[PDB]
RNA sequence: AUCGAGAGGG
DNA sequence: CACGTCCCTCTCGA
């Protein structure tokens, strides 16, 4: 606890003390391109260097699915890829996926990924 | 990668700056830029043979370039070009073009002047290239005609007074002519081959005709790239198409139908693009914008970010960063690195029989296993990723491969907080891989980085070669850095937990029993495993706190400290004495175990070693902390409670203080305020008022400290020095105090009142911002707000006024870069120019220097004899035979008493010399080799018998010393020049030597044997020869930090006390900025003028001197002025009058109080009026006996022509005193002077300070000491007393802002900067013009302000960069001739076979 | 040497004799000798055989030497000229006596 | 070209910490590149500790060419330079 | 009488959401009606108020039409929501 | 602050109008060297009136607000020491309640 | 300060010259579907502008963003159980 | 992605 | 009339 840092009771953390929830909200949409040619969400056949497998064939991950590193939480096509990989720095659990359309009618996607943060040696209080 | 090229490999030693010719651009150009089209043959990925890769660099990663087949990574790029249809002024040379056209016959092409003119043959003598070309253009723009002889030469056309409209030039004749680009170009081309050369130019590298662009160089893609997502070119690739668009308009607009008005437009348009293209932040101009502004090439290079943040500083591989936490079970020179970092951070180890067995295991462990590896690099060199390579298992390593392996336990790493204002803020530690994602560092290495473990973040860098490795461990190791040159003291020491519990431990009440003692003993890894016989035995074997502590202190240490009343039988366990690494008496606190000038840390690192002390740090953090673990220590609101008749006592102090300040409050309410001299009644009042609170609030802070027992916790932490200060206890328990914003108290934001809850015009302390309550009691609604105002003022210092000190340092570090001690002990720069002849005027290193006392100086002339004089021809004054071996057989010996005289004679020649250098009689100064220590470390070593006599001859002592001095080398040399600067360099040290090796002292108080003596001589010789600074030391970049760190760092701890102000941002940060920039408009020009020699203590001489320089005018005494018509009409005047002109009267009344406040009368006032106007005015006046003091003047339109005489008579009429001298304060200072008995004594003497600086006149006054006078305006002193006299004033004005808060930096640093500006001829300010203008290498001076501009006039004057300054090598990617680079390393076939 | 009381005609008239240095000082600054002041150290002229010595013994180039202004209140007092060097003995708080050298730029 | 002879030396006779550091480093980098070890590798693996043992026995075949400001220099052999530290 | 205090708060104002919109709406409506006086030579634009208003509330820079170089940048910022008090 | 609120903008005319109706001499016909001791009136930092009996009006207006017939946000000062009366329908004044 | 801008300050800026100006509670016009009952949460998730509407008698003008709890905003009048059912927070 | 804008941390 | 400390972490908009 020296120099204005502190000692945390791990027993009390295990019992839940200062356990945080965390959320992230990746977004993407099907872009419209002049001659009505538009993008599309889907598992493709260029590709990103991460694990597409956790995707579905609608280019999405369904909630309640663990995810790590550069996994794909959103597959898209402009073959010609525009898939959205997970934050290279987070290891979460998919929470809730949303699909609606724009004021242009574009297929609009928002993935939410959930993690519980746990008071670690180095955390600020 | 980069393939191998046959080409030889060299380093860059010369950088030739010049200018392209239009013909050389056409030469190198790998492809003519014909089209403005991006890269669109058919907008295919195939680019267009017109712009982008017509042969230049490649645009596609999967495409080799059309010139050098290497493609992408390897292709330097290849410049193109576009032939300009019409010449164009270069944006940067625009003004330099004019400066030339002003100098040369715009028709003849020859110079407007030549060698037949006295000033031109003078200016031409200047071979300084740029100072000549300035001294030419100065006296050339005037003479505006092509002369024909005037004793022939040469047609005669008058020259035009040229001016510039922006991108175009014009000159008047008598004719409005817009000077043409080609016409100027045609004039420049005809300039005499030798004419332009003598004009600051060059025959081959920088012809003037090339400041006009006839052919533009196109940079290849790598300069103006293009990235895909589809594509999109670079802001400069656009700007080029813009230039080419503007050109192709001219190409055709001028080929066919020439409409002249259009031709003269698309040309000016093109000139625009070529202009902004290079510089788009121009003087006038709109500053172009493309669908916006645009990126000028000059903007790429502008300081801070842009090759100053691409070359002076880079982002780097092999680096890391995370949160830092503190560890008491780590070693000082370590850094707990999280596992993950050590799996991403690697080190390219080379495969060798020494490591091959370890290396292959790692490889098999792979990139996932902690002690694994990531890459393997073969003979061929292609990288082999151990995560994906199939052969990541059956891979067989070869000797000479590289195994980029994980960083393991005990590798050297560069560690650093980020405010890198310190040599210490970047240290090298041993890696110690550990879990959790924090960097962990030993709590004692916090103070160097100024790190706490509160969301603090630290970088980590990792070497890549075994030599940069050794470079970190042999120079930048944390223990290597334990004692700083900054303040020649330890910069690490015990802090926090360990400190608080180490005085708690080192007590007499504090005893440790056996079950606790064996635990402590074990924690010491270097423990001798022997149980110390217990200080207390039998009742119950107990051990003293200090006693048990001593096994961690290493046997061989002797330390000695005396506090207040500390005896040899310590009263309150006072002071400190450690003998042979065991504690004798005294409590251990900050003084003992901190980073004290002569603390335990300091002593252990010198007489034992760097790494020895480091282990000491841990050996104490492991024990002391362990004891505190099981003793425990806390702190509550209970510790901020006095309440018991000490809060009944304090409250009274604040009551009278509201009456002692109410005293003056009512005094001046009825005028009865005896206003101080100089400071008005209001100013005065507040000054006394302001300290009646601060002196009372500070008296409740010692009343607080008193009640609080020795069992108080807040009190305990401050006693050890753990944390906390005197103020803290006061504010928390007693009283907060006045809140100071901008120095002064809380002012009246509302009209004449401080708050809408307060009476108007209320001056009381409660209204002006005095917090009568403490933090315990809790402030009031008002007390809080003011305290909140004062804090902000602080929070502003700590966040807004830090940019002042971070900038002064940048300048410091930039004007002192190349400054390093050289191999002849010269302190030079990158030109070889001598800044000093021995670093710190004694060639010493700042770390081996310690503040010991020269007893030869201060003290009684009587005691001097007693302590040094040895009279062999005498029965009373001779060394009693009990102290020498031959005291009775040498008693009376006269051939020997000749040397005891020679010795005693050089001692007095000493004493009287020191009193010349240290006029104030101060005898404690810093010098190498702690002699006060060495003799002690010799008494314990040979066990000196205070009874038995010494086995030394007078021959031994006085001659050993005489020979010891000859071997105390600084500069090694042969001729008299250097030898005579040897004597000098040492001279002072030898004074301490002869002082402490006095033949009386050696045998009376030291009791040295022979062996003990000779031992002391030889160790002194080395401890000195070690203290010599090392040729390589970057003393300049070091003094810069040493001066800049405390300034930037002091104004970061300003809110730790909230509203306190003090001299943080009052005379420190401010004046220092003045001092560095020099600047004549000093904010407080003061002349501290010392009195006369004789009558210095009697005031009347000072009161008479006061009025002789105070300066006085009519305006001073005058009350009112009135023009009258009267040819004899004034009532109260008609009496004084009975005792040609004009009926116009000028009548002015004077102030009685004023008139005699300056010891004035009327006749003096008058006679000067008569004298300033002579027999052209008629003047009369009353008397001092008169009721109305009046002067009546007649002229001798004249009513408004007389107002001129009044407004001239008021402020321009000089009475007594010297001009500019606006104020004068008389003051009595206590100056130390030697009494007739020889001892220094405190005899006051009167001195006067001014609010004006006219040195040239005030010194010549009769009645002062013209040798002691002093003005803080060092600028004026350089002007009056010469540069060398100024240098001292400069230093004195630098030190005077350093010795206030953070009151120590070592002479050397300050003197170097000081000498830096000095040794030029005059004051050379630390500013982008002051020093940056020197003859340094071009790139060097461009690394600090005026970045693109500097590189311009470099290539325009065909400048050459030496490549000797650090910045140069940094920009070039070469080892800089800096310490480890100041030498070269070679292998002689001889040696290699001597050990074949 | 001439001592103009309050003024001198610019009737320029000074540098006019080859084998003569035409020096000029005013009466006002000569009232108090500046070289007596606390901060002004001993300035010593260097013989042309001393300069040519110090320059080779410190292996120097003429430019590299610390410079003293031509019009320095002390450079005139000693009647320095271009190229003359002046050893300077100041009492330093590290060596007691420190030898510095300045050339008259 | 010019240079200085070993009987006209004048530089500090001890080893500059920067020289010692760059020599311990230089040899370490060379020793780790499979260069001959001129000292008795007594159970050593680290290429720095070998160089520290090589500099403790002064069996380092290197000469420090100390450049003085005037351009000219004066080599000192590692084995002749004292090592006070 | 004293010198007028520059930082006296009772004399400094606080342009809030409404007047901010006013400054934006006017410079916008002023330019929509300039396009109206061009329609002479409903077919009158409407994005000029829609987008030009979105433009400011999005960037934060306060429109000043579109070309707002260093002119009022940082007025519309996204809301913090790590705590309620935040 | 918490209590802190910001003005919003009132129309001045129904307040300028109640000034003339109660003792304001329009600036067009002002007699300086005749009615010199006359506190100046300032509606939104503009001067278009002066008054004979100031304190009686500071009280007359001060209760129009405290009633409502004058908006509660408009702040009004009388610099008795300087014989002046500034009134504000200004939009942007930060006021607290007391 | 938003309302006092709405309930008046609008018709002021208008002064071909136009008459009193009318504002619509916030709706959005999407690709097919035309009039969408646009709410805060709706546009918050769907990434749309909480834009009201501008109409004046000389006729459509543009879209005015409405601040929540303001004049032309729906939540101004609504209640706890209303917002709870509106996926909005009380 | 790049430029701009902003909010934090030490 | 040109500088205006050092790094580090995220958000968003053509
Ligand atoms: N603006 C800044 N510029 C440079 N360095 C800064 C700046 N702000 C903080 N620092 C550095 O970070 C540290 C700031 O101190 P810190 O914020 O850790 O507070 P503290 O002194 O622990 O405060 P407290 O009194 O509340 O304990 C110092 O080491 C300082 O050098
Ligand atoms: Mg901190
Ligand atoms: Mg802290
Ligand atoms: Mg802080
Ligand atoms: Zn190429
Ligand atoms: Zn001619």
């Amino acid at each position: 606890n020296q120099e204005d840092s502190m000692i945390m009771n791990q027993s009390s953390i295990d019992r839940g003390l200062f356990r945080s929830l965390f959320f992230r909200s990746y977004m993407d949409q099907e872009k419209k391109y002049g001659m009505s040619i538009t993008e599309t969400f889907e598992k493709p056949q260029r590709m990103k260097h991460g694990t597409y497998d956790k995707l579905d064939d609608d280019g999405l991950i369904a909630p309640g699915v663990r995810v790590s590193g550069e996994d794909v939480i959103i597959g898209k096509t402009t073959k010609r890829d525009a898939s959205t990989p997970l934050r290279s720095t987070e290891n979460g659990i998919v929470d809730q996926v949303l699909v609606t359309t724009n004021q242009d009618g574009l297929k609009f996607v928002k993935v939410r990924v959930r993690t519980t943060k746990i008071p670690q040696i180095g955390d600020k209080f | 990668g980069q393939q191998y090229s046959s080409a030889p490999l060299r380093t860059v030693k010369e950088v030739q700056f010049g200018l392209f010719s239009p013909e050389e651009v056409r030469a190198i150009s790998v492809a003519k830029i014909r089209f403005p089209e991006t890269m669109d043959e058919t907008q295919t990925r195939a680019k267009i043979g017109g712009l982008n890769d017509p042969r230049l660099g490649s645009i596609d990663r999967n495409l080799k370039c059309q010139t050098c087949q290497e493609g992408m990574n390897e292709c330097p790029g290849h410049f193109g070009h576009i032939d300009l249809a019409k010449p164009v002024f270069h944006v940067g040379f625009i003004a330099k073009i004019k400066k030339v056209c002003e100098c040369v016959c715009m028709h003849c092409g020859k110079l407007l002047l030549d060698e037949h003119n006295e000033l031109m043959r003078q200016a031409l003598a200047i071979k300084d290239s740029k100072k000549r070309f300035a001294a030419i253009w100065t006296l050339c723009k005037t003479k505006m005609v092509c002369e024909t002889d005037v004793p022939s030469r040469g047609c005669g056309n008058t020259q035009p007074t040229i001016r510039k409209d922006g991108l175009k030039l014009v000159g008047s004749w008598k004719e409005l002519r817009v000077l043409s680009t080609e016409e100027i170009l045609n004039i420049f081309k005809h300039i005499s081959v030798k004419d332009f050369t003598s004009l600051g130019f060059n025959e081959v590298f920088s012809r003037p005709e090339w400041m006009i662009l006839t052919c533009l160089p196109v940079p290849p893609p790598p300069v103006r790239p293009s990235i895909s997502f589809q594509r999109g070119e670079d802001d400069l690739t656009f700007k080029l198409a813009d230039i080419l668009k503007a050109n192709i308009s001219l190409e055709t607009l001028e080929h066919n139908g020439a409409p002249h008005h259009a031709i003269e437009e698309a040309e000016s348009l093109l000139q625009f693009h070529v202009a902004t293209y290079m510089d788009n932040d121009i003087a006038g101009q709109p500053q172009a914008l493309q669908k916006s502004p645009v990126k000028s090439i000059r903007a790429r290079l502008k300081g801070k970010e842009g090759r100053r943040g691409n070359l002076m500083g880079k982002r780097v591989d092999f680096s890391a960063r995370t949160v830092i936490s503190g560890d008491p079970n780590l070693e000082l020179d370590q850094v707990g690195v999280p596992k993950s970092i050590a799996k991403t951070l690697t080190y390219p180890e080379v495969v060798t029989p020494y490591n091959i067995d370890r290396l292959t295991q790692l490889v098999r462990n792979g990139p996932n296993e902690h002690p694994g590896a990531k890459y393997v690099i073969r003979d061929s060199g292609d990288r082999i990723d151990l995560r994906y390579s199939k052969r990541a298992g059956d891979i067989q390593l070869q000797y000479g491969w590289k195994v980029e392996r994980h960083i393991m336990d005990n590798d050297p790493v560069l560690f650093n907080r980020q405010p890198s204002l310190h040599k210490m803020s970047m240290m090298a530690h041993r890696v110690k891989v550990i879990p959790y994602s924090t960097f962990r560092l030993n709590l004692s290495v916090t103070s160097p980085y100024n790190a706490d473990f509160d969301g603090d973040e630290m970088n980590l860098h990792v070497p890549q070669s075994e030599e940069t490795r050794a470079e970190l461990s042999q120079l930048c190791a944390v223990p290597l850095q334990i004692v700083s040159p900054q303040s020649n003291k330890p910069c690490m020491g015990i802090v926090q937990d360990t400190l608080c519990g180490i005085r708690k431990l080192t007590l007499r009440d504090t005893f440790i029993e056996l079950d606790q003692v064996l635990n402590m003993l074990y924690w010491v890894p270097d423990w001798d495993g022997v149980i110390p016989t217990p200080a207390i035995i039998k009742p119950k074997p107990l051990w003293s706190g200090k006693q048990i502590l001593s096994v961690a202190i290493p046997n061989g240490i002797h330390l000695q400290r005396f506090d207040e009343g500390t005896t040899l039988l310590s009263p309150k366990d006072n002071g400190m004495l450690i003998i042979d690494g065991q504690i004798i008496f005294g409590v251990v606190e900050k003084k003992t175990v901190g980073s004290s000038n002569g603390g335990l840390i300091h002593v252990v690192t010198r007489e034992k070693g760097p790494q020895v002390c480091a282990k000491l740090f841990g050996n104490i953090q492991k024990v002391v902390n362990f004891w505190l673990l099981h003793n425990g220590f806390s702190t509550g609101i209970g510790d901020t409670i006095a309440d018991g008749p000490t809060m009944r006592e304090i409250t009274e102090t604040i009551a009278e203080a509201k009456k002692k300040v109410l005293d003056v409050t009512k005094e001046a309410q009825a005028n009865l305020l005896t206003a101080k001299h100089g400071m008005t009644l209001r100013e005065s009042f507040e000054d006394n008022v302001v300290r009646f609170l601060n002196e009372a609030r500070d008296k409740a802070g010692r009343l607080a400290e008193v009640n609080l027992k020795d069992l108080n916790n807040v009190k305990q932490m401050v006693m050890a020095g753990s944390k906390g200060s005197f103020i803290n206890i006061a504010q928390m328990s007693a009283c907060v105090g006045q809140q100071s914003v901008e120095g002064k108290r809380i002012a009246f934001g509302f009209v004449d009142r401080t708050l809408p809850h307060f009476s108007k015009d209320d001056y009381s302390p409660e209204s002006k911002g005095f917090v009568e309550n403490s933090y315990l009691r809790g402030l009031t609604p008002q007390e809080f707000f003011f305290h909140a105002m004062g804090g902000r003022e602080g929070l502003i210092d700590t966040a807004v006024k830090t940019a002042e000190t971070g900038y002064i340092q940048r300048r410091l570090v930039k004007a002192l870069e190349d400054i390093m001690v050289h191999y002849d002990n010269t302190t030079r720069n990158s030109l070889g120019n001598v800044i000093q002849f021995i670093y710190g005027e004694d060639g010493m290193d700042a770390a081996h220097i310690e503040k010991q006392s020269l007893d030869t100086i201060g003290g009684s002339d009587a005691a001097f004899e007693k302590r040094y004089r040895v009279d062999l021809l005498n029965t009373d004054h001779t060394l009693d035979p009990s102290l020498l071996e031959s005291g009775s057989e040498i008693l009376g010996d006269l051939k020997l008493q000749v040397l005891l005289d020679e010795e005693y004679k050089q001692l007095v020649k000493d004493r009287k010399f020191l009193r010349e250098v240290f006029v104030d009689g101060e005898a404690n100064w810093p010098l190498p080799v702690n002699i006060r220590r060495i003799i002690q470390n010799a008494q314990q070593t040979f066990h000196i018998d205070h009874t038995k006599p010494s086995d030394l001859t007078i021959k031994d002592i006085v001659l050993g010393v005489k020979d010891l001095q000859e071997n105390l080398l600084v500069l090694r040399g042969k001729n008299e020049i250097i030898q005579n600067a040897q004597r000098d360099a040492v001279t002072l040290f030898c004074c301490l030597l002869r002082s402490r090796l006095a033949t009386r002292r050696v045998l009376q108080e030291y009791r040295l044997t022979k062996q003990a003596f000779d031992w002391v001589l030889s160790n002194i010789e080395a401890q000195f020869l070690r203290s010599v600074v090392h040729p390589g030391e970057m003393v300049g970049v070091l003094a810069a930090q040493s001066i800049g760190e405390p300034a930037t760092q002091m104004t970061l701890n300003t809110f730790h006390f909230a509203g306190v102000a003090s001299k943080k941002v009052t005379s420190g940060v401010p004046r220092l900025k003045e001092i560095l920039n020099v600047a004549k408009n000093m904010k407080t020009p003061s002349l501290t003028v010392y009195l006369e020699p004789g009558h210095a203590a009697d005031q009347e001489q000072a009161k008479l001197i006061r009025s002789a320089i105070e300066h006085t005018t009519l305006k001073s005494v005058t009350i009112a002025s009135e023009i009258y018509y009267d040819p004899t009409v004034i009532p109260e005047d008609e009496e004084i009058i009975q005792l040609q002109q004009s009926p116009w009267l000028l009548r002015l009344e004077l102030d009685r109080a004023a008139m005699n406040d300056k010891d004035l009368t009327m006749g003096q006032v008058g006679e000067r009026i008569k004298q300033t106007f002579k027999n052209d005015l008629f003047v009369i006046w009353s008397e001092d006996n008169d009721e109305k003091l009046i002067i009546r003047c007649r002229v001798v339109e004249e009513d408004h022509m007389l107002k001129k005489i009044e407004n001239t008579m008021l402020e321009n009429i000089t009475l007594r005193g010297v001009e500019n001298i606006e104020r004068v304060v008389m003051m009595k200072y206590d100056r130390k002077v030697p009494s007739p008995t020889g001892e220094y004594v405190k005899e006051p003497e009167w001195v006067l300070e001014t609010d004006g600086v006219n040195l040239s006149e005030v010194m010549t006054v009769p009645g002062i000491d013209p040798t002691r006078i002093y003005t803080n305006s060092f600028i004026d002193i350089m002007e009056v007393l010469g540069i060398e006299a100024g240098r001292a004033a400069l230093y004195k004005e630098v030190y005077n802002v350093i010795a206030s808060d953070g009151s120590y930096v070592n002479y050397r640093h300050m003197a170097l900067l000081v000498d830096v500006m000095t040794t030029q001829g005059g004051l050379t300010s630390v500013t982008r013009h002051g020093f940056n203008r020197s003859n340094t290498g071009a790139l060097m001076r461009c690394s600090f302000e005026e970045t693109v501009e500097i590189l311009f006039e470099a290539g325009a004057s065909a400048e050459l960069d030496d490549c000797r300054g650090v910045s140069e090598n940094v920009i070039l990617g070469q080892m800089a001739p800096i310490g480890t680079g100041a030498f070269d390393v070679m292998i002689d076939e001889e040696s290699l076979v001597k050990y074949m | 040497i001439f001592v103009y009381q309050n003024n001198i005609t610019p009737s320029k008239l000074v540098p006019s004799i080859p084998p003569a240095t035409i020096e000029t000082f005013n009466e006002a600054a000569l009232v108090v000798n500046i070289t007596h002041h606390e901060l002004v150290p001993k300035h010593i002229r260097l013989s042309s055989d001393e300069k040519r010595e110090l320059l080779k013994r410190y292996r120097l180039k003429e430019s590299q030497l610390p410079r003293i202004q031509r019009a320095d209140p002390v450079a005139l007092y000693l009647g320095l000229k271009r190229g003359e060097v002046v050893k300077i003995i100041r009492k330093s708080e590290t060596s007691g006596r420190y030898a510095s050298y300045r050339i008259c730029m | 070209e010019k240079a200085i002879p070993k009987d006209q030396r004048a530089t500090t006779p001890y080893m500059t910490k920067y020289e010692r550091a760059r020599i311990l480093g230089t040899r370490a980098l060379q020793i780790s590149m499979n260069a001959p070890v001129f000292v008795d590798l007594e159970g050593e693996t680290d290429p720095l500790r070998i160089a520290m043992k090589e500099l403790a026995e002064k069996k380092i075949p290197l000469v420090i060419r100390r450049y003085l400001p005037d351009g000219s220099f004066e080599d000192w052999s590692v084995e002749e330079l004292i090592v006070d530290l | 009488k004293d010198q007028d205090d520059r930082d006296h708060f009772g004399k400094k104002r606080l342009d809030l959401a409404g007047p901010l919109l006013a400054q934006l709406f006017k410079t916008l409506f002023k330019k929509l009606t300039k396009d109206i006086f061009r329609y002479m030579q409903l077919a009158i634009n409407a994005k000029t108020i829609t987008s030009g208003l979105k433009y400011a509330l999005a960037t934060g820079n306060w429109g000043e039409q579109k070309k707002a170089m260093s002119s009022r940048a940082g007025v519309s910022q996204v809301l913090n929501r790590y705590t309620y008090s935040s | 602050s918490l209590m802190s609120c910001i003005s919003v903008g009132t129309d001045p005319m129904p307040i300028i109008t109640f000034l003339s109706e109660w003792g304001m001499e329009p600036l067009e016909d002002y007699v300086p060297h005749q009615s010199p001791d006359a506190t100046r009136v300032f509606v939104n930092g503009v001067w278009h009136g002066v008054h004979r009996n100031p304190a009686r009006l500071m009280e007359t207006l001060r209760t129009l607000r405290r009633k409502g017939d004058i908006n509660p946000e408009v702040s009004m000062i009388r610099d008795i020491r300087e014989k002046e009366l500034k009134i504000f329908t200004d939009a942007g004044r930060v006021y607290r309640p007391l | 300060s938003f309302n006092q801008f709405v309930d008046y300050t609008l018709q002021d800026i208008i002064c071909i010259s136009f008459g009193k100006i009318y504002v619509t509670k916030p709706m959005v016009n999407e690709s097919d579907g035309v009039t969408h009952a646009l709410y805060p949460q709706e546009a918050r998730l769907r990434n749309l502008t909480y834009s009201s509407g501008l109409f004046v008698d000389v006729v459509f003008i543009g879209r005015l963003p409405i601040m929540l709890r303001s004049k032309n905003c729906y939540l101004s009048e609504a209640t706890e159980s209303d917002l709870y059912k509106l996926k909005e927070c009380p």
